[PDB]
């Protein structure tokens, strides 16, 4: 019994998102839960859920919804999904095998591009193994990847393992910046904090 | 639509200074980029300057760079230009009008009234 | 940079019939980057086309156009009075700069 | 056994043709249609269709058919077709965006044109808007090309809707006559009856 919107079209309105080295997570409670913003606004493209259809996001009682917002390439876009593996979803956000969500994103060309070159919306290159399922990666710790020690200085074979893609207008749609986020949420085991308009 | 309310328009003598001011209201200011145009009355348009819709990346046509410095707030949702030792060349009417884009590139799709500005002795 | 104009189709028309407009790239723009302002004598410039193929807001669709590689077409259907305008290049997405190209004046006879 | 064989010929070889802003539409239903002998003729020169293969056109069964007849020049034979314009297009007929079926033609040099000038054929000049698809508007209202109403008279800024189509057996192929049917299908609740030769 519980009558207040939650901040979802926040989490989707944000002015910035953050890098997917760094990606926020927002702690959704206390929620009415209208999913009809979602699929009523104009773009909000590949509505894709697992486990959860898109229409039954009204008749629920989800535990402790999670909301995860960052901004990736296009070609990734199909990466921020369960059981895959390339880049992205290796070192800076693995999504686990058996996930209960909905990955949401919407080209960003017009908002995340800059014409003179865009250095802000980093992504981790080097990483020694793989993340496990929800792990934020801020370490800004250089990787060794030569025979030379780094000793805390950058150079050849000492790379800092993050760098920015570099967003031109100008740049093939399929690379574009894409806002992503990601409701993760968990089912039935707890007393519900967030449930859908009935 | 986003309305647009061009304002500051003047008489200046050549070497002066002068403060225009683009109030707008309709949109999220902090998402979408101001773009700054000219019109010399009765030639072509030409652009002048821009700002990135957060407030801080901007560009300046070379005709105006380190004469003009655009600035802007999200408290009084506004963007203004600043302009210092006007030429003769820079008579016009100042249109103000949003780009599609955050940062500056794109078009422009709503567009001020515009504000005559002119210089003479 | 990136030339354009080519305009002929100033050619005095009279109102409610088609007119066709000339757009020539020298570079073949990326992703359609192209858009299409009206301004009649005296007021500000109103967009009209963008995406070289995306209607605006607040825009009829007696407007039109399609273009690809280095050669784009503003087709308008039929000439309503306010029509009688300056029509403009616009090539925009790269060091921005902004650009307005000569335009082309469609007036009465 | 195959019989009421569809009456596909009381359209293609009919005496007079409609014009192209008072075309003809016959509907075909409870008849087996033999687009055999359609599509292996040989006078034919343009067979366009869009979703549909000629050889696959012998296996359907379909609620009805319509036969859109009109005339019209030799330039005008391309603007018959999904996503295109022009003056016939935009004021005589659209095909839908999304058509399914096809679009035949022939020239009628030899019955469509005459010595001293065959007008019998005549478009759509002038119109205020773009027609609906499938749309039919046989109007004689004079068109108000100015803001004085013109009360149905003609004179300044006060023209007819209608032009009238220049045929003579010498005038080049872009303008000569042609012979157009074009074919749609449709499928509804009501009975499946317009079936191929099987």
């Amino acid at each position: 019994n519980i009558t207040n919107l939650c901040p979802f079209d926040e989490v989707f309105n944000a002015t910035r998102f953050a890098s997917v080295y760094a990606w926020n997570r927002k702690r959704i409670s206390n929620c009415v839960a209208d999913y009809s913003v979602l699929y009523n606004l104009a773009p909000f493209f590949t509505f894709k859920c697992y486990g959860v259809s898109p229409t039954k996001l009204n008749d629920l009682c989800f535990t402790n919804v999670y909301a995860d917002s960052f901004v990736i390439r296009g070609d990734e876009v199909r990466q921020i999904a369960p059981g895959q593996t390339g880049n992205i979803a290796d070192y800076n956000y693995k999504l686990p095998d058996d996930f209960t969500g909905c990955v949401i994103a919407w080209n960003s060309n017009k908002l995340d591009s800059k014409v003179s070159g865009n250095y802000n919306y980093l992504y981790r290159l080097f990483r020694k193994s793989n993340l496990k399922p929800f792990e934020r990666d801020i370490s800004t710790e250089i990787y060794q990847a030569g025979n030379k020690p780094c000793n805390g200085v950058a150079g050849f074979n000492c790379y800092f393992p993050l760098r920015s893609y570099s967003f031109r207008p100008t740049y093939g749609v399929g690379h574009q910046p894409y806002r992503v986020v990601v409701l993760s949420f968990e089912l039935l085991h707890a007393p519900a904090t967030v449930c859908g308009p009935k | 639509e986003v309305q647009l309310l061009d304002s500051g328009g003047g008489l200046v003598q050549p070497g002066g200074s002068l403060r225009l001011s683009c109030a707008v209201s309709g949109f999220t200011f902090s998402n979408y980029a101001m773009n700054w145009v000219r019109q010399t009355p009765g030639k072509e348009l030409e652009w002048v300057s821009a700002i990135s819709g957060t407030g801080d990346d901007t560009h300046y046509a070379d005709s105006v760079r380190g004469r003009f410095t655009i600035s802007s707030d999200n408290s009084k949702n506004t963007v203004y230009l600043q302009m210092n030792s006007l030429r003769v060349e820079d008579t016009a009417i100042y249109y103000c009008a949003k780009a599609i884009s955050r940062y500056p590139w794109g078009c422009l799709d709503y567009w001020g009234q515009g504000t005559l500005v002119t210089v003479s002795s | 940079e990136i030339v354009l104009t080519q305009s002929p189709g100033t050619l005095s028309l009279s109102p409610g019939e088609r007119a066709t407009l000339s757009c020539r790239a020298s570079q073949s723009v990326s992703n359609s980057y192209l858009a299409w302002y009206q301004q009649k004598p005296g007021q500000a410039p109103r967009l009209l086309i963008y995406g070289a193929s995306s209607r605006a807001t607040g825009i009829p669709d007696r407007f039109s156009g399609s273009g690809s590689g280095t050669d784009f077409t503003l087709t308008i259907s039929r000439l309503e009075p306010e029509d009688f305008a300056v029509y403009y290049c616009q090539q925009y997405g790269t060091s921005p700069r902004l650009t307005f190209g000569g335009g082309t004046k469609v007036e009465i006879k």
